[PDB]
């Protein structure tokens, strides 16, 4: 929404943010290098898309397709201190104990919908691998349909057998008060 | 008989004027069934495009 003003786009509304939102789930990609990507932008014109809002008013984006989701790589551009996702990874490997490590370098699951750009596993590949020691099989494993893994996920563990116990009744919660939630279970 | 004649021929020459537009405005929707299913076609064209050519991009 801040970047589409320098084009002349001006969207305030909560509304106008559920339009942007719209063109951020249909234009917006990964750059598997940013600088030459940014470069290529300017050059030709290729890269140029449209999307028309829902009065008629089509708009044409650039460079802000792969600048958008950009800042999941450098959290700089908002103005934030900490480190791309990629850094974040590496580092919560490295903080792992060195015996386990090599196999969590092959096995980075993805998920949820903001992992859902075209380009963000190749992107991330490229990135742990240039971090990673040179004979390490780094691996991104992304579903097609990783948007669900969580309610998925869910409902395989509340289907289990073993896990009707670990249900928290309400006799439990009667003894217990409401913190009965986190000291337990 | 200029008034009935006048009357009668106007009145014959409005009914092949309103079966005209019976006609024009049946062009119109065949015109219009046309154009709704080349845009459907083109959009469906153009949306499978643009996966290709993300996935030739990806694939390089
Ligand atoms: N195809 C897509 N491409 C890029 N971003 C997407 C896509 N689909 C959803 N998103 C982003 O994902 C967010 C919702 O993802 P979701 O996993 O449902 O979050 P939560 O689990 O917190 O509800 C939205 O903010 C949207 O911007």
């Amino acid at each position: 929404m801040k970047i589409l003003t320098e084009r002349g786009y001006s969207f305030v509304t909560t509304a106008e943010r559920e339009i942007v939102r719209d063109i951020k789930e249909k234009l917006c990609y990964v750059a598997l290098d940013f600088e030459n990507e940014m470069a290529t932008a300017a050059s030709s014109s290729s890269l140029e898309k449209s999307y028309e809002l829902p009065d008629g008013q089509v708009i044409t984006i650039g460079n802000e397709r792969f600048r958008c989701p950009e800042t999941l790589f450098q959290p700089s551009f908002i103005g934030m201190e900490s480190a791309g996702i990629h850094e974040t990874t590496y580092n919560s490997i490295m903080k792992c104990d060195i015996d386990i490590r090599k196999d969590l370098y092959a096995n980075n699951v993805l998920s949820g919908g903001t992992t859902m750009y075209p380009g963000i596993a190749d992107r991330m590949q490229k990135e742990i691998t240039a971090l990673a020691p040179s004979t390490m099989k780094i691996k991104i494993i992304a579903p097609p349909e990783r948007k669900y893994s969580v309610w998925i996920g869910g409902s395989i563990l509340a289907s289990l057998s073993t896990f009707q116990q670990m249900w928290i009744s309400k006799q439990e919660y009667d003894e217990a008060g409401p913190s009965i939630v986190h000291r337990k279970c | 008989q200029l008034v009935e004649e006048e009357l009668d021929r106007a009145q014959e020459r409005l009914a092949t004027a309103l079966q005209k537009l019976e006609e024009a405005e049946k062009a119109a929707d065949e015109s219009e069934r046309g154009m709704k299913v080349i845009e459907s076609r083109a959009q469906k064209d153009e949306e499978k495009m643009e996966i290709q050519e993300i996935q030739l991009k990806e694939a390089k």
